[PDB]
DNA sequence: GGGGTTTTGGGG
DNA sequence: GGGGTTTTGGCG
DNA sequence: GGGGTTTTGGGG
């Protein structure tokens, strides 16, 4: 049984290649969360890891309408309650998105949240980055394995092999490494990217623009 | 300068003292706020290494450093238990009921580092001799002088430093916790345990796999760059982790930016108990083969004794680099992991051909005895961490022919079509080689730009 | 000059 | 000091 | 006081 809330929600996410629709309806309710950090990287926890929560301009008018004394980048060390959110994978650049790994990232898209204001949490152990866990960057492994595997499976046909002669006898024969070099996909550039997930597409908010919404 | 030994400086005089000592202990250097970095360490010496035995329980006795300092590289990276430090104007004070000795770089303080062996730690995973018997392998500041009088309590300290490690555990019982009690701990604890295998995860991070004398396995991730020294078979001291309670498929130990790992020198009679002792396992291996997805990586293959001290190069250096490193030209052959993405030929059946060694071709035994002597043809398409994210996927050859890789996979090449005992045990092999997490440990010899296995077989 | 430190104004 | 950063958010 | 430095006698 999993304790992270997050984790078993990221987790099967990726175990479901990316379809929001088929992971665990018992696990699409309210999420608590302590807010860990606010500015420049709002990052909230579950009492195991935490995560980057992507607000959509929507989800923050409404925030600055039922709460007008509340500035959301100053929610630091205080509880939020997400009631409206969605979960979905994206292609991104792990070596300047810290939330992500392997290129590929589970966001939460946020709909609904409500601050309750001054409510202290319990003890928790230290919160780690969701995505620089072990067991979840193998899940992530797995699910690239899998792409990596359907694509080479098709990509590859007619048993080229290397003619044995090549490697037999091979006293005056010299070769360039690189002979041994095979295309893993019909993809575009040097990434493979051939994935059969569909990419989630929603506008989001960065917490940049929210800083100046509330201070200029 | 005045060197005072641990015992007897004074905890009156609040002034600046300076000593020499053993480090047995310590975090690695970590930030505290936007100007702070701290180095905390266990020291000892000649007069101060062991509590009152009688009722001590050969429990380790020792003062602590403090390091303070406004940027990291003022501080000291102990990798190895065992080395030497030498401290400059150092304040002493009694913390609760220890003698705990302070020292401000970022002031007038300073520090410096003295290999007990006889290379540092760095200097042995690149291979270096060192500059000379006195010549520290670290220091604080632009400059460290070190005047004659210093050799003989250098020299000293070392021979003591020997003896000490050879004669007691040093890191005694009561400065770690059994890995199969970790999960009874209430916050973070350390842990003594030998490295069974270093898992290259991707290309900043290890995954160890430990086990200690109370015979439980457990992973932890190693960043490449922090512990660079990490190795197989290795004895180390963990200083700080934590029982991971969200991995339910494997037992996980989490480590922070202050934790730290750390070998002992070469005469630690616990290192070598513990590497006798403490004997590989593959009951986490063998229960995975049973799960349709294992979170376990699990290595199938073993490379003969011979090559066990052979440095392993990347797909990324073996296809991409050879061809142009002056180091990598000058080699035919290299040791490497990867994980099989697919196998050529499709049909297990057509592993094994037969060959006319006079017109050095090869045959379909489908046809039967008619093809000549009977040999591995086998293409393994392959990928590694260092490769991960490209578009590629790598040949790597299995054609045995001339006697390379031959006993690969325990079974003697034999025509398929016929012998369903050989073709059975090859089907199973097939399915292994290409499930997630299975990885293989090779050595390859280069011959007319292809890579044929060598030397190695499964285990599995 | 400026740190840390305590010398709290002045050495070399 | 047996600890919790980040222009460093995969040495810190 | 004492570093490293240049301020080369004096701030906070
Ligand atoms: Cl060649
Ligand atoms: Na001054
Ligand atoms: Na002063
Ligand atoms: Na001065
Ligand atoms: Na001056």
């Amino acid at each position: 049984q999993q304790q992270s809330a997050f984790k078993q929600l990221y987790t099967e996410l990726f175990n479901n290649e990316g379809d929001f629709s088929k992971v665990s309806s018992n696990l699409k309710k309210p999420l608590k969360c302590y807010v860990k950090e606010s500015y420049p990287h709002f990052l909230v926890t579950d009492g195991y890891f935490f995560v980057a929560p992507y607000f959509t301009k929507e989800a923050v008018n409404e925030f600055h309408a039922k709460f007008p004394n509340v500035n959301i980048v100053d929610l630091t060390d205080k509880v939020i309650v997400i009631n409206n959110w969605s979960l979905e994978l994206r292609r991104v650049n792990s070596a300047e998105v810290f939330t992500s790994y392997a290129n590929l990232e589970a966001r939460l898209i946020v709909h609904s949240f409500k601050p309750n204001l001054q409510e202290r949490l319990n003890p928790t152990r230290y919160p780690v980055n969701l995505f620089r866990d072990d067991e979840f960057k193998t899940t992530i492994q797995h699910f690239r394995h899998t792409a990596l595997q359907a694509a080479i499976n098709k990509t590859v046909k007619g048993d080229n092999l290397v003619d044995i002669s090549k490697v037999a006898d091979a006293a005056g024969k010299k070769g360039k490494v690189d002979a041994g070099i095979v295309k893993a996909s019909a993809s575009k550039g040097d990434e493979f990217s051939d994935f059969s997930f569909k990419e989630g597409n929603t506008a989001t908010l960065k917490i940049a623009d929210i800083f100046v919404q509330e201070k200029g | 300068y005045e060197y005072v030994e641990l015992a007897k400086a004074s905890l009156t005089s609040a002034q600046p003292q300076h000593f020499y000592a053993v480090v047995i202990d310590a975090t690695f250097p970590y930030k505290t706020n936007q100007e702070r970095y701290i180095c905390s360490l266990k020291i000892v010496d000649p007069t101060l290494y062991l509590k009152q035995q009688k009722g001590a329980g050969d429990a380790s006795d020792y003062a602590t450093l403090v390091l303070y300092a406004k940027r990291f590289e003022d501080l000291p990276i102990i990798h190895r238990a065992g080395d030497i430090i030498r401290v400059h104007r150092a304040t002493l004070r009694l913390y609760n009921g220890q003698r705990q000795f302070n020292a401000n770089v970022f002031y007038s303080s300073s520090w410096a580092l003295f290999s007990t062996d006889k290379r540092s730690v760095t200097q042995e995973i690149n291979n270096q001799d060192a500059v000379s018997d006195t010549t520290p392998f670290s220091f604080s500041s632009k400059h460290a002088t070190i005047e004659k009088n210093e050799i003989s309590i250098l020299q000293n300290l070392r021979k003591w430093a020997n003896q000490y490690f050879s004669s007691y555990s040093v890191i005694s019982s009561d400065m770690y916790t059994a890995l199969n009690k970790a999960q009874a701990q209430k916050g973070d604890f350390d842990v003594v345990a030998k490295i069974l295998q270093v898992h290259e995860l991707d290309e900043y991070t290890n995954e160890l796999k430990l086990k200690d004398a109370s015979g439980q396995v457990f992973y932890t991730l190693s960043l490449k760059l922090k512990f660079p020294h990490v190795r197989t078979g290795e004895v180390v001291r963990i200083r700080s982790a934590t029982y991971d309670e969200t991995s339910t498929q494997k037992k996980v130990l989490i480590l922070s930016h202050y934790s730290n790992i750390i070998t002992f020198i070469q005469s630690s009679k616990l290192a070598k108990e513990l590497r006798a002792k403490i004997q590989d396992d593959h009951s986490v291996e063998v229960a995975s083969l049973k799960k349709n997805v294992s979170l376990n990586a699990v290595v199938l293959t073993e490379v003969d004794k011979k090559h066990a001290a052979l440095p392993s190069t990347s797909l990324q250096d073996l296809f991409h680099h050879a061809d142009s490193d002056k180091e990598l030209q000058a080699q035919d052959t290299f040791r490497t992991q990867f994980y099989v993405t697919k196998i050529e030929p499709s049909d297990v059946k057509e592993w094994v051909k037969g060959y006319d060694r006079k017109t050095k071709k090869s045959s379909s035994l489908k046809g039967a005895s008619g093809k000549g002597d009977n040999i591995f043809q086998v293409q393994f398409l392959v990928k590694d961490a260092s490769t991960q994210l490209n578009n590629n996927t790598y040949r790597v050859l299995l054609y045995t022919q001339d006697g390379l890789g031959a006993n690969f996979f325990n079974v003697k090449a034999d025509n398929l079509h016929k012998n369903a005992d050989a073709r059975k045990k090859l089907e199973d092999s097939a399915e292994l080689l290409t499930k997630f997490n299975s990885y293989v440990d090779a050595v390859v010899e280069r011959r007319n730009g292809f890579y044929l296995i060598k030397d190695t077989k499964l285990i599995y």
